[PDB]
């Protein structure tokens, strides 16, 4: 009963956390990745300097 | 996700502290390489001038 009642309140609150937040982890995400750039590129400057 | 702005754009401007830098550097280099060249280019003409000036004598 709680498996069924919770898991479909998870998978509603899931699916509607993840309409809004998959956007927004993607924003998240791909800004991250924007750091492991900025830091590589910091250090062959450093390094050339 | 506003945080995650701020602590990115601190990164770049780090890169053209570093990039201005170390363009200033070889700026600096650049001018010496010049200078010298154009010295060493004097002193091979004179040298050049000896070599065959001391052949024309004897």
């Amino acid at each position: 009963t709680s498996m069924k009642i919770q898991f479909k309140t998870a998978m509603p609150p899931t699916e509607v956390l993840l309409e809004s937040i998959q956007s927004k982890v993607e924003s998240i995400e791909q800004l991250q990745r924007k750091l492991q750039h900025v830091q590589p590129l910091e250090q062959q400057n450093n390094e050339m300097c | 996700d506003s945080y995650l702005k701020h602590q990115e754009i601190v990164l770049d401007t780090l890169l053209p502290q570093t990039v201005s830098n170390q363009w200033r550097i070889n700026n600096d280099y650049i001018r010496q390489t010049c200078t010298i060249v154009e010295e060493m280019n004097i002193q091979q003409r004179k040298q050049i001038n000896d070599l065959e000036i001391y052949r024309k004598r004897l």
